[PDB]
């Protein structure tokens, strides 16, 4: 049955065509007690039907008949045992649970994200008729691919398997012709373009194209301190994966504004090769109502736990809870969530770790979520001239003339700036002239800083 | 035997997308040309799945009635949206159900080597919401969705289908119905370059080309350079009205003409409107003195800063003074003047008497509009007003506030850029408050400060002359001026409405009141 | 809006004579 | 009643088709009356057929007024001392008032979650079969084991 | 048809009274291809039918499968060429681009207070039916009444 196809207008006949599936069975229960053979049913997508008795929430639907018949059938006072109910839902919890005790429904396993090492079966089966039949080009082995799939689940491997056939089977077939003609060519191999749709298929888990709005510039190493945040954050990390009795940590990437605290965030959830990774932003989440932001936030990590590993980046915490300097006002049940779910365990040695950031400690400090935080890290801004210019440098723009020109100026004196304003700053002055885009530069930098 | 599909389809009723044509076609289709000699040595299950989102236009139903129309299948049971439901439990299910018996029948009794169903849903926006939190917490669409998410991956390992959908807000669609195996390619059909629309522009046209008519002096060419966002129907909606002022010409053989020059001002556009800034600027601009050519030149600049840059695709500039100085006017001068595709405004104006949230929605549709285009200068006007601030007590708008905020904090997608502009009466607010932080600069533009500028703007705008002139212009020798613009205008009508007498004295009397 | 309202109705004529 | 067999779409059938369940039982309380057989019924899931006479659940359908039949029936004008009903549920407070008092439904009781002496018996229950059996159930100390299974019923 | 009078609360009735509209007239589609007479729709007070639809959420959808049906009724997949749609209302900003857009709904048009001068032609059609009769004329001059009448509708 396709689930909802059961139920009808008329009254009585709604669960009389349940009632037309196990008055099928019963008849053989009686005649043959022992021996019969085995009658089943295959439900699916059984959340429609089957849910609490007391859903009358926004359904007000006598589906309350239509579960306590089948509660009532399947072990009722008459018993059958040669039947089998299968059932499978995507959202398990809004069943009665009077059908699921043991007895109707005792086995309720559930299937698990496919591991980095069975994902290479689930490839390997659709590609041992392929190379059984000597389509596929022998330089691609399927372990290639199953360490660069993350979080690809069944369907979404399968996926690029069967694109990357029809592109290869495109090809041969070529626009305005009349007809397309397919020039009948038995060579079909199928060498890379799977390495290809892996930039097509996207997953739920991580995408990993989607750090370029983060991240788009990438990282500069202007100086030493960014490369001792990255080893704190990488000797950090190393922990979750090889330990125990820790399996949630806790970190604070904190420091001055415009300091690009996010961005090196995502470069240590990359250079962790966790299969997990999400970024908790505002900048998708806007205009929701607090309970909505709540919800997702909690989405975010009931997804994660599914995960054997998972890291997640809270990005800019002080607009996720809505602080405001006057007047103080926040987000009460931001707060208190978002400090709940940084102290809950998960349940069976699944590893977590977030990546928290503001640019303020001292309303974290005064709404006692620093302490919830495990260890905290700073991110000291370009201090001085003899390092902005060196990440200049790797920049590239205004070349040695211009680096020689300011220097002068910056190398014995202070320069307080972070480096997302640096960005903005050379490509204003950028536009009007070699000439004068050193001093707009300089004289810029000079008002920038009270 | 076997029968071809398609049969005699060459290119023909669409035009701009060929890239996105392609990208379905492999998908979807050439495992269905193709010799199903080794189709089963390569183990394929047949897509069964397409489904197109983008704005309103665009070409996606075209799209899909052309595939179905021009193929030989010849089996299309188009969905008319949310015609599914019915009043009665059970009809709104079975009613998805008779579409696909058809195509189960067929597929029953004559197996793997079979003909092709299509369906094509509508706006399945409706139908189709995500389950578990929709108009409460159960919601009416669990029933529906279930049953169509069963049975098109179902247990009965059914092909021979092809599940077409439409629809305007992708995200709305749930992930179990858009994952792979039910529904595998989502489209994102936009606004197209110009390339893409000549050959709109051009097919539009043969039809009157293949007979003698538009005489040669139109070229198309010049047609895609000056509209450059207009999101496709609207061309053919030009093109109409085209024919239809020839037409009406030609009333006591009939040509179409510079069609472009007279439709364009008429037509509104999703992108710019054409003009809508007088609103803002009724009166014009009259430079006074330097701090206006040096605010527009700085802005010019800072244009020409996102077109020809990388690395920086936004960046957002206050322009803030004192009351009555004319912020908003220079903010849409610099819009008119930089030639952006996207100029749109947000004042509080369009949104009063809503509560926050609503506020806040009618404000990130815009910069959703604006995400969509290649470039862009929004433009919000009065932010003191649009996040409501009073001096007497500190209440305001947090939510708007957040928004607006993370708004300019938004890196919008890959070769994308804006030109955020904002305004305020009051900067001090701000400052206790963050939103300067999020801002890359400032521009002060200040009240009239010298009656030497003040005598220069009036003959400027040209009303009074020379004699009485040189009286005020004596009055105000030495002293400074504290005076915004959208003031000085009103004194000046105020003046003028009183007889030359007590004209000048009434003038200075309400002048000498603001006196800082 | 009290969404939901889907209800169903019964025969109560069973012509025959 | 294996739960709602009764509702059909017919109006008067889901009313009527209680004087069949109750036919042969009157017959024999007027026939034969003295000495009778005695008749049960086991009702199941009255959840389902039985509401707040209509005015909860919804705009519930006259048809799921078929509670005023039933009590009619069994304590009405003509009276039954001959046959008993039986219920089962798992939601009581979901029935109306009116059937739970005596004459109707006499007896109400939980079955509650049993203590670890109840859960020894059962467990020995079903474990007796096989340890009656030589070759079965060594080392499993069902004391042992109910005191080690806390809520398991 | 008045917007407000089509909206049923139960579900279903209020989308599909608007098929009817466009039905009568597909069918002549299907009977007479190309060659058909118009059929004129007149919606009197649209904003109420249509508004802007909900965006990025569950909630605040409300309302929203009516215009999601005759958006997809009037340009569909079926090719309906035969119809010209009215639309008049006094609210012009409530109502989606997704509608406006060429199509749709081609022309957008205002309708104001008309001025003395077209208060003339007014007075000049109402008192013609009297002109006709002959029995309304006591030297009542119109121009009277037009510039005393500034605002009247
Ligand atoms: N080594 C680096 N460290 C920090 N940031 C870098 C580095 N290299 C490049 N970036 C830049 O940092 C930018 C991201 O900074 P981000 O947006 O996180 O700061 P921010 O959190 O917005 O600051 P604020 O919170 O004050 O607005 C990227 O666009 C990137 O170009
Ligand atoms: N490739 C194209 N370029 C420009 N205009 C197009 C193109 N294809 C179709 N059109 C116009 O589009 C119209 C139908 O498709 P349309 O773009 O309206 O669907 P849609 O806008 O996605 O649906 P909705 O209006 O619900 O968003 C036709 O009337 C046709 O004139
Ligand atoms: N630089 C300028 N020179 C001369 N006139 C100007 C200038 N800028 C604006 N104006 C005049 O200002 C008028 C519009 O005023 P505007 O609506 O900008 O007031 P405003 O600056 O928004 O004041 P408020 O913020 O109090 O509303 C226009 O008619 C225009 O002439």
């Amino acid at each position: 049955v396709n689930g909802p196809e059961i139920l009808n207008k008329y009254v009585g006949e709604s669960e009389a065509n349940i009632r037309k599936l196990f008055a099928d069975a019963e008849e053989e229960q009686r005649r043959l007690g022992a021996n019969s053979g085995l009658h089943i049913i295959i439900f699916d997508e059984i959340d429609a039907i089957c849910k609490q008795r007391g859903s009358m929430a926004g359904s007000t639907g006598v589906h309350d008949t239509v579960v306590n018949q089948l509660l009532s059938k399947i072990d009722g006072v008459e018993q059958l045992n040669n039947i089998l109910v299968i059932g499978m839902t995507n959202r398990p919890d809004l069943i009665d649970e009077a059908l699921l005790r043991p007895g109707r429904l005792e086995v309720k396993m559930e299937i698990g994200l496919p591991d980095e090492k069975g994902r290479l079966q689930i490839l390997h089966i659709h590609t041992a008729r392929m190379r059984g039949h000597q389509l596929l080009s022998a330089d691609v082995d399927i372990k290639e691919l199953a360490v660069e799939t993350k979080n690809f689940s069944g369907a979404e491997l399968e996926g690029l398997v069967r694109a990357a056939q029809s592109t290869a089977m495109n090809r041969h077939i070529i626009v305005e012709v009349d007809m397309e003609k397919a020039e009948s060519l038995q060579v079909t191999r199928g060498d890379f373009l799977a390495s290809l749709e892996n930039d097509i298929k996207p997953a739920f888990g991580t995408n990993q194209e989607d750090y370029a709005s983060y991240i788009m510039n990438g990282i500069i190493k202007w100086g030493d301190p960014v490369t001792r945040v990255l080893d704190d954050g990488e000797l950090l990390v190393q922990q979750t994966k090889n330990s125990d009795r820790t399996p949630l940590v806790s970190v604070l990437l904190e420091g001055p504004p415009h300091s690009g605290k996010t961005a090196l965030a995502a470069k240590i959830a990359e250079e962790s090769n966790f299969p997990f990774i999400k970024i908790c932003s505002p900048d998708k989440m806007i205009g929701f109502s607090e309970t909505a932001k709540c919800q997702a936030m909690k989405k975010i990590f009931d997804d994660a736990y599914k995960s054997q590993l998972s890291c997640v980046v809270v990005d800019d915490i002080e607009r996720l809870l809505d602080y405001v300097p006057i007047g103080p006002r926040f987000s009460n049940l931001v707060l208190q969530a978002l400090l709940v779910l940084l102290k809950k365990a998960p349940p069976q040695g699944r590893k977590l770790l977030i990546i928290g950031t503001t640019s303020r400690k001292d309303v974290l400090q005064e709404m006692e979520m620093l302490n919830a935080f495990s260890t905290t890290i700073h991110v000291p801004n370009i201090a001085t001239g003899e390092q902005l210019l060196e990440a200049l440098e790797l920049l590239g723009n205004f070349k040695d003339k211009e680096r020689t020109t300011i220097a002068q100026q910056v190398k014995g004196k202070k320069v307080w700036i972070g480096i997302k304003k640096l960005l903005m700053l050379i490509e204003m002055s950028l536009q009007m002239d070699p000439e004068y885009r050193v001093r707009k530069f300089l004289a810029l930098l000079r008002e920038e800083g009270a | 035997s076997i029968i071809n599909p398609d049969w005699n389809f060459e290119k023909m009723g669409i035009g701009g997308l060929d890239k996105e044509f392609s990208d379905i076609f492999r998908r979807a289709f050439a495992s269905r040309v193709f010799p199903p000699e080794i189709v089963e040595q390569m183990g394929c299950k047949h897509v069964k799945g397409i489904l197109l989102y983008g704005p309103p236009g665009c070409g996606k139903t075209l799209l899909a009635r052309q595939i179905g129309k021009m193929l030989n299948a010849r089996e299309p049971k188009v969905v008319n949206g949310p015609e599914i439901l019915n009043k009665y439990v059970g009809e709104s299910e079975a009613n998805i159900r008779k579409l696909f018996a058809d195509a189960e029948e067929e597929q029953r009794r004559l197996g793997a080597n079979s003909g092709l169903h299509i369906i094509i849903f509508d706006e399945i926006d409706a139908i189709c919401k995500q389950r578990g939190s929709m108009a409460g917490s159960t919601g009416v669409h669990d029933t529906v969705v279930n049953q169509l998410l069963s049975k098109i991956d179902g247990v009965e390992q059914l092909n021979n289908i092809l599940v077409i959908g439409m629809t305007n807000r992708p995200d709305l669609i749930d992930e179990a119905l858009l994952r792979p195996g039910r529904l595998e390619v989502k489209m994102e059909i936009g606004l197209p370059d110009e390339k893409g629309r000549l050959q709109i522009l051009h097919i539009h046209t043969a039809r009157m080309r293949g007979h003698q008519l538009l005489s040669a002096d139109v070229d198309i060419k010049e047609l895609a350079v000056e509209t450059k966002n207009f999101s496709g129907a609207e061309l053919e909606g030009l093109v109409r009205a085209a024919q239809s002022t020839a037409m009406n010409r030609h009333i006591i053989v009939t040509r179409g003409d510079f069609l472009a020059s007279l439709e364009n001002d008429i037509k509104p556009a999703f992108g710019t409107n054409q003009e809508d800034y007088a609103s803002y600027i009724m009166n014009g601009i009259i430079k006074w003195g330097d701090p206006v050519t040096r605010v527009l030149d700085d802005g010019e600049l800072l244009v020409q800063q996102t077109k020809n840059s990388d690395r920086t695709p936004l960046v957002s500039v206050l322009l803030e003074g004192p009351p009555h100085s004319g912020k908003t006017a220079l903010a849409a001068k610099i819009a008119e003047e930089s030639n952006f595709p996207f100029i749109k405004i947000c004042s509080p104006d369009k949104m009063i008497g809503f509560s926050e949230t609503a506020k806040c929605q009618a404000m990130k549709k815009i910069f959703d509009d604006a995400y969509k285009s290649q470039l862009s200068c929004v433009v919000v006007d009065d932010i003191e007003r649009l996040l409501d601030y009073v001096p007497i007590g500190p209440r305001f708008s947090n939510l708007v506030l957040q928004a607006l905020l993370v708004l300019l904090k938004k890196a919008p997608p890959q070769g994308r850029k804006l030109l955020i502009i904002g305004t305020t009466s009051r900067k001090d607010v701000l400052q206790e408050m963050e939103m300067l932080n999020a801002f890359s600069t400032t521009i002060h533009v200040p009240n009239i400060a010298t009656g030497e500028q003040l005598l220069e703007a009036l003959e400027l705008l040209g009303n009074f002359k020379d004699k009485e002139r040189t009286t005020i212009a004596q009055q105000v020798k030495g002293k400074k001026v504290w005076i915004g613009i959208k003031k000085l205008l009103m004194l000046i009508e105020m003046s003028l409405q009183m007889d030359p007498e007590y004209r000048v004295r009434k003038f200075l009397a309400l002048l000498r009141e603001e006196g800082a | 809006m009290a969404e939901d309202a889907d209800m169903r109705n019964e025969l109560e004529e069973m012509q025959r004579r």
